[PDB]
């Protein structure tokens, strides 16, 4: 009754070649009638969700032929043919054995594959900020200590280049300052610090 | 063809009441069963309620954090679904969707904002700086509501702009930031039509 | 949710929906019907329009006169007492087109020397395509870079001298004028279409094969618009000489189908053309619908007895296949247009095949008729002519007659009675049973085809009408003054023939459905009789009550913002009270006046009801409202300039400040008492730099003219300082034309109508759709273009003494240009015209360059023609290369 | 009597004398032996095939156009077999002049 | 011996001359043929 | 892709047993449910019984008029269903069909014919008193092939079917019969 996608949550893609998303489940469904009660959904950025494939692999009308499901009752996996533009968003695995479904699930993101370009680090002395630039793949750790209160934001996947940019702000109110800012990236070595 | 539209939504203080209208056309509305889903602003999708069909009669079941809070309503003369609001809470601020089907979520609606807060339109602050270099920064703080526009050099330079999305402050206000580049005469301009405020600021390093 | 009680229901519903959608897609892909939109024809006799063809069919005559004499045929040694003598024909008559000798090469871009080498077939096809495009209502210039397939059926034949011997003037163009492949390539190149172009030759069934291929291409979705037809024009009597050898030609040359006096099939010539589109797309765009094609079939006789003799089994099989493809039963056809070749042996075979296919199971007597009795065999032009006759007679609800059919052939059985000859006209009224018909065409190669035609759906009914008061302008264009006069005369005559028309309908029809040719004339009518007088005056050649102007490659306009001058401002009536755009373009600016003046739309009317501090805000409101009205009516400026008080309006229209916010921010004190030219600085400026600190007319206008804009729209209630603008325009460069928006004392909308007419006459692009957003007007048929044809036919140094040197250079350049292009009248070529429209290509370009280099002894770049597209530009460049 | 399509690409050329000056031995076969439409008809008549026989002329791409048409006809299913090809022979040196 | 996937036919349109070839049209022909064949540009090794 | 190719039948004396086999092919036999339908000669159709799929167990409903007379067994190893004829009683003779599906009757397979009762060959223009089952006619030694009106056999009190054939002419006729198990051709002419 518990299903998690178990597929790469990021899953970078590049057009031309195909891809796939695995979907591992708990004990198999295999309803006595002879079907698997598993569905797929796709969410475009800023769009309403739409259905792709219901039980088994019988993708509904309107859906392009490039999509095709498959899998047994406990090893469902969705195959996508040659990758094109868009199709970037969140994909959801949906079960049907338990009617009172609460949450669709974390889902798996999809984005265009790129290189491991390193980030950049800047500081802004005075209520101060620590921002970066072009640190694909997405990911950054902020551990202001000089911790507990912070506030950050992240933009989209940099359509023209696909290199995310981030900005985080130190939460302070007034002249209570009497006296750390480093970020670790997987495409980067030991973090660098400015510290005002 | 089959069209679904939603109406009813806006700013309401905590403890108010409201209703939402879902309109269906192009199919026999009697057979299908309506369901309402809600997506938090920056989180996943969580099911809210589900009303059965008169063929089986029946009613809804709702879920946790919504049971006993507000109810549903469904008609048949004009196929208009109604979702009631009772004692709205700030955490309920999220987009709402109305879609066909009770188990297989078929063709969806379009969504409605429906925000809950207790504040008033304010004037943004600026507090800008250029410490050494270059992504020049002119933040915007303490403004309400969300709609706001910013630009650089009175909307002249638009190459590399990295304006970041809004974030809710603990006081109910919002804070912004905007940096572009200068790897070397630059003025930051922001407008807040809801508060009808014009602010242009020059920043030096 | 009840398990296994409701969940399966949703899945079942979804599966049923998907299955229904898939089956609907299959059915649509396999057999979607195609609709017929337009009509074009050129038949023997006096036929030039389908209506004339229908008239001829109704009165029941024949178009057999005799051999022509313009083609320079010998006409004497073509016959002899001995039929076996070489070079002797047998036919002493037939239907021949009398317009094959004449052509209009200037309308398209083709040099006369090149035009002299063009086959008559592709020569006629261009005119047919243009007419069929104009008749459907689609402007010919609209279809650019769009999928539009072209299919033509032809027969090679021979026109001029052999390639090996060559000619004198036409040497490098003998190929492109005397081949079958270019028959569609030329049309595609002229119209700029991008659909497939195919030329097919399958003897007498070429037209039917072409329409079948077009239907298949439309069904597959490869192309969204189709165009098919056939043509057959012979310039040499060799065809008759050859066909006399096996003695298959009747002496007189008349086809007697199913008669007792069969002697041959004669000969004739003609052409036809159709326009096709699938029914759904035609319905969506509101294109006219005449009839619907359902199914076709193509088959070959196979191993027949000999080569020429046909077979009946193949005909029966193809008929059955055509009937089964469209799913129409054999007892659902009212009439059939047979081949009707009239030969001795073919007729019994065709009759037996028809009896087998239809007459075996018939309840009502089938009606049979042949069009070749009236005209004779037209080779590839056949087939399509039968479809044209069928659709015309079936629209008119009357079956035409058949000539020389009073004596049925004895060799053909008639005892069954299921087939009745059309010896007399038969009424064909509409009824519960949809009307249908079928056509056939068999060639000498062996290939044969069949098709089924059905009546248009009865859904056009339901039109509403509504009266009105706004008069719409009347416009018309041509390619020359004579063309303009002929078009005006034809329009006047047609209007006289058919009274009771609606001025709105005619204005709507003329607004959309005609190209923007560079010879324009427009006016505004008040009566169906006064407009007749105006058209008669235009035909005579005097411009009275109408605006006439000639302009090519001039389409951009510029607004000019003056200061004061129209202080009467009496046009506060209507406009903002009647015109929706002017109404919506006044209050928001008036709302901006509330902060410090409380001056809304109503107090403007109350102030007038019949001090610059209050004139200036209303002046700004009038400026912005008129600019909004103009920009909504399709005309947008390329630049704008302002007077001392016009810079505020210029900033408002340039986006320097918001629509209403510009008003009371520049006028925060409120009385002080688009790429545009900054009048204070005399240069182009961006809207951003305008601020509070911001708050040579000849030089500005001359610079703007140098930039490439040759007109100005004076937005004001009265024309002010326009004469100075005209005088400066005359003193530098080309003529500079300006038009006022409105004139003091005339607040009627007719003033705006005539202003729009003048703007159109000035070459300003106008969006007629905004003018006709909705009035209750629909399309009405109108006459086509009056071409101006002429006979074409082949048969088998000073040392800078004065600017007078410049005129000498210009004259010699004109003479050389006339010489190279083959213009026999070396007296005049257009001056402002470029070279791309004169028909000069690379072959002529290098010859002209060599001639010029030899004449003046200077070195000239090969690509100079690209550098100087105009004769004037080349003359100016060469006159500056002295010393 | 089998469904079989024929598609041939051709460019018309002159071979013998003009029709108006027919020779001694050949008088009535002049046009039968030169028209491009009969090119496929001859094959369809000698082999007895009962299918669409079309001659297509589209300059230097005639063979490819014929192949495409044959492929479409086969896909639609109106014929069970097809033949496509092109040919070009220069009988007189008026071409390269 | 071999298998054919799909074909495409198109016209040059309005070029600078009757015999002047058109550039962008051939791109459309190739793209339409590839789309009809249901393949990608990376699946072709040689071109005649 | 889907055939049932049932087989197994013949002539059985009253009070005996027999069996029939339906052979699945192509589709997954496990999910579907089998059924048996019997059509009496010269009658309509009647339902015999069916067996549920393993997902719902092995329930079998035998309708009526049988009540343990016959049994239906299902095999999944070779995807074969069996119907066990037992204690046949006269009127049970018919052609039997094996169909796929419990409620909606799918591809339906094909039928097989069985007979009942005990008798012996007798040998036969009435052409009476025969019981192989089939009889053929060779009118005019196969010469006359016009006006033939051969009619189907008819059950009698004790079997021993009878036939009929007639020709007409308003104006040399042998009629004659053939009998496969006995070869009792009699030919003979007739004058009324």
């Amino acid at each position: 009754d518990v299903v998690m996608t178990q597929s790469p949550l990021s899953l970078p893609v590049t057009p031309g070649e195909p891809a796939s998303i695995s979907c591992r489940s708990s004990q198999s469904l295999l309803h006595s009638n002879g079907y698997n009660y598993l569905d797929w959904y796709l969410q475009k950025p800023g769009q309403s969700p739409q259905l792709l494939i219901y039980l088994g692999s019988n993708r509904a009308s309107g859906v392009p032929d490039r999509f095709s499901g498959s899998g047994s009752g406990t090893d469902f996996t969705l195959k996508i043919s040659r990758v094109e533009a868009e199709d970037v968003g969140v994909y959801y695995c949906m079960q049907s054995l338990q009617t009172p479904r609460l949450t669709f699930g974390p889902g798996t993101k999809v984005d265009i594959k790129r290189t491991v370009a390193a980030p950049s680090v800047f500081i802004f002395p005075p209520s101060v900020v620590c921002l970066l630039n072009n640190f694909y793949p997405r990911g950054a750790k902020v551990q202001w200590k000089v911790s507990g209160n912070s506030q950050e934001s992240v933009t989209e996947q940099d359509s023209k280049d696909s290199t995310y940019s981030l900005s985080s702000t130190l939460t302070l109110s007034k002249a209570d300052y009497e006296k750390a800012c480093e970020v670790t990236h997987q495409g980067l070595s030991s973090p660098v610090t400015k510290s005002f | 063809e089959v069209q679904l539209v939603q109406s009813g939504g806006g700013l309401v203080q905590p403890g108010r009441s409201l209703r939402l209208s879902c309109t269906a056309s192009g199919f026999t509305f009697g057979d299908y069963a309506m369901s309402w889903v809600r997506q938090a602003p920056g989180k996943g999708l969580e099911w809210v309620g589900f009303i059965r069909s008169k063929a089986y009669g029946g009613t809804t079941e709702y879920a946790a954090s919504v049971k006993g809070r507000f109810t549903i309503s469904r008609d048949d003369s004009k196929s208009i679904a109604y979702l009631q609001m009772n004692s709205l809470k700030t955490e309920d601020t999220a987009v709402y969707y109305c879609t066909r089907g009770g188990t297989l979520f078929d063709y969806w609606g379009q969504g409605t904002l429906v925000t809950v807060s207790s504040a008033s339109t304010k004037g943004p602050s600026v507090f800008p700086l250029a410490p050494s270099s270059a992504a020049l920064g002119c933040l915007v703080k303490d403004y309400f509501p969300e709609p706001v526009t910013v630009s650089w050099n009175s909307g002249a330079l638009t190459s590399g702009v990295h304006t970041f999305p809004a974030v809710l402050q603990s006081s109910g206000l919002y804070s912004l930031s905007s940096v572009v580049t200068v790897p070397s005469t630059y003025i930051c301009n922001v407008n807040h039509k809801p508060s009808n405020t014009k602010v242009d600021k020059k920043v030096e390093p | 949710a009840s398990t296994d009680s409701e969940k399966v229901a949703e899945y079942l519903r979804r599966a049923t929906l998907d299955l229904r959608a898939a089956r609907q897609r299959i059915r649509e892909l396999e057999g979607e019907p195609v609709a017929v939109v337009a009509m074009a024809c050129r038949l023997p006799g006096g036929v030039s329009t389908p209506e004339e063809f229908w008239e001829l069919l109704s009165e029941g005559r024949d178009a057999v006169a005799g051999l022509p004499t313009d083609r320079g045929w010998d006409l004497d040694s073509l016959f002899h007492p001995d039929p076996t003598r070489s070079g002797t024909a047998h036919q002493r008559g037939g239907g021949f087109l009398t317009e094959a000798t004449a052509f209009d090469p200037a309308f398209f871009g083709m040099s006369p020397r090149e035009a002299l080498a063009v086959d008559p077939q592709q020569r006629l096809m261009l005119e047919l395509s243009w007419e069929v495009l104009e008749r459907a209502g689609i402007p010919p210039t609209s279809l650019q870079a769009s999928p539009t397939g072209v299919f033509v059926g032809l027969i090679p034949q021979e026109y001029g001298p052999r390639l090996a011997e060559g000619g004198e003037g036409v040497e490098g163009y003998l190929m492109t004028g005397t081949t079958t492949s270019v028959a569609s390539g030329r049309i595609a190149y002229t119209l700029g279409l991008e659909g497939p172009a195919i030329s097919v030759d399958t003897a007498c069934s070429s037209s039917l094969v072409a329409v079948h291929l077009a239907c298949q291409s439309l069904r597959r979705g490869e192309s969204s618009l189709a165009m098919a037809g056939g043509v057959t024009v012979m310039p040499t009597p060799g065809m008759l000489v050859d066909f006399s050898r096996m003695n298959s030609l009747a002496p007189d040359g008349r086809c007697k189908a199913f008669s007792a006096g069969a002697n041959g099939f004669g000969m004739a010539e003609g052409a036809g053309m159709l326009l096709l589109e699938r029914l759904s797309d035609a319905r969506r765009n509101g294109h006219p619908v005449l009839a619907v094609l359902r199914g076709t079939a193509v088959n070959s006789d196979g191993a027949s007895n000999g080569l020429s003799a046909p077979n009946g089994r193949a005909q029966v099989r193809v008929i059955q296949q055509a009937l089964a493809e469209s799913g129409l039963g054999p007892a659902d056809i009212d009439a059939v247009e047979a081949h009707g070749t009239g030969t001795r042996l073919g007729d019994p075979i065709e009759a037996r095949a028809l009896f087998e296919a239809y007459g075996r199971d018939r309840e009502q007597p089938l009606h049979l008729g042949s069009v070749k009795s009236n005209l004779g065999h037209t080779q590839a032009a056949a087939g399509v002519a039968g479809v044209i006759k069928m659709v015309l007679a079936m629209r008119a609800g009357t079956l035409p007659r058949t000539l020389h059919a009073s004596e049925r052939s004895k060799e053909i059985d008639w005892s069954s009675g299921a087939i009745s000859l059309l010896d007399e006209p038969e009424p064909w009224p509409a009824g519960a049973r949809p009307r249908r018909a079928g056509v056939s065409s068999f060639g000498i190669s062996g290939t044969n085809a069949h098709a089924i035609i059905e009546e248009a759906p009865q859904v056009v009914e339901g039109e509403r009408v509504e009266a009105g008061d706004v008069v719409a302008p009347w416009v018309l264009s041509a390619s020359s003054a004579e063309g303009l006069r002929a078009q005006a005369a034809r329009l006047a005559a047609h209007l006289r023939e058919h009274p009771g028309q609606d001025p709105r309908d005619i204005a709507y029809s003329l607004a959309t459905g005609r190209a923007a040719l560079p010879h324009r004339a427009a006016f505004a009518p008040v009566d169906e009789s006064a407009a007749l007088r105006v058209l008669d005056g235009l035909a005579t050649g005097n411009a009275d009550g109408a605006a006439v102007g000639t302009s090519r490659a001039q389409q951009r306009a510029v607004f000019v913002f003056p200061g004061q001058g129209w202080q009467w401002a009496g046009m506060a009536v209507d406009l903002l009270d009647t015109s929706p755009v002017f109404a919506a373009a006044l209050r928001e600016c008036a709302d901006a006046l509330e902060p410090h003046l409380d001056f809304e739309v109503i107090p403007f009317l109350r102030a007038e009801a019949a001090r610059v501090d209050v004139v200036q805000p209303v002046m700004f409101a009038v400026m912005v409202s008129l600019a909004s009205m103009w920009r909504a009516h399709g005309v947008e400026p390329a630049a704008v300039i302002g007077h001392s008080q016009g810079e505020i309006a210029a900033a408002c229209v340039a986006g320097a400040l918001s629509l209403d916010d510009a008003a009371r921010v520049v006028a925060l004190r409120s009385r002080v008492i688009v790429p545009f030219f900054s009048t204070v600085t005399g240069r182009w400026t961006q809207p951003d730099e305008l601020d509070a600190g911001y708050w040579r007319f000849a030089d500005a206008v001359r610079a703007l003219a140098e930039q490439g804009y040759r007109t100005f729209l004076e937005v004001s209630a009265h024309p002010i300082l326009t004469a100075a603008i005209e005088e400066i325009g005359d003193g530098s460069g080309a003529d500079l034309s300006a038009i006022h928006s409105l004139r003091r004392g005339d607040g009627s909308l007719a003033d705006f109508g005539e202003a729009l007419s003048r703007a159109f006459a000035a070459g300003v692009a106008v969006d007629w759709e905004s003018v006709h957003l909705g009035t209750g007007a629909r399309r009405v048929p109108l006459p086509t273009y009056p071409f101006q044809r002429e006979r074409v036919w082949l048969e088998p140094l000073a040392s800078l003494p004065a600017p007078e040197r410049e005129k000498a250079l210009f004259e010699l350049v004109r003479s050389h240009a006339a010489a190279v292009l083959g213009h026999a009248s070396a007296e005049r070529v257009p001056a402002d015209q470029a070279f791309a429209e004169l028909g000069v290509d690379s072959l002529s370009a290098l010859e002209l360059r060599n001639r010029l280099g030899a004449a003046t002894g200077v070195r000239l770049p090969t690509t100079t023609v690209f550098d100087h597209p105009d004769v004037r530009t080349l003359a100016a460049h060469l006159t500056s290369e002295l010393g």
